[PDB]
């Protein structure tokens, strides 16, 4: 195991999706408040649905 | 543009990912983008200009 910093991973992810690096720290807080509204919302949707 | 910035407690270079390989920051292996106020994390360096001597 090989410790990171979690928005230089994301970078990293970014890099190997087929966009720069820079559009997410230049965009991390927004990224953020997506990923934690996203996660947010698949909890609700689970305990809704039957 | 590949790698990662590291740095082994006075001076920076960049790296491959994978493999410890440090060399000196130079315009050629990074590229700009944007202005510094933005990005957060970012730490004061200089960055080698290869033809500066020239
Ligand atoms: C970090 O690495 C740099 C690479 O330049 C080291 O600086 C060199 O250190 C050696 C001894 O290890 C000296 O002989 C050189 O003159 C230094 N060169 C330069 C350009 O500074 C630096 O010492 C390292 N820092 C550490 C290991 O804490
Ligand atoms: C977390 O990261 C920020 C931004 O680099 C830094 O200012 C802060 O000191 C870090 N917290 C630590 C290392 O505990
Ligand atoms: C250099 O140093 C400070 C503290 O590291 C940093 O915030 C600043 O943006 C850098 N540049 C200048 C011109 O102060």
């Amino acid at each position: 195991a090989l410790q990171i910093p979690f928005p230089m991973q994301m970078a990293y992810r970014f890099n190997g999706i087929g966009v720069t690096q820079n559009v997410l720290y230049e965009n991390q807080k927004l990224i953020a408040n997506q990923f934690n509204s996203a996660i947010g919302k698949i909890q609700d949707s689970l305990s809704s649905t039957p | 543009r590949e790698g990662v910035f590291v740095s082994n407690g006075t001076h920076w270079f960049v790296t491959q990912r994978n493999f410890y390989e440090p060399q000196i920051i130079t315009t050629d292996n990074t590229f700009v983008s944007g202005n510094c106020d933005v990005v957060i994390g970012i730490v004061n360096n200089t960055v080698y200009d290869p033809l500066q001597p020239e």
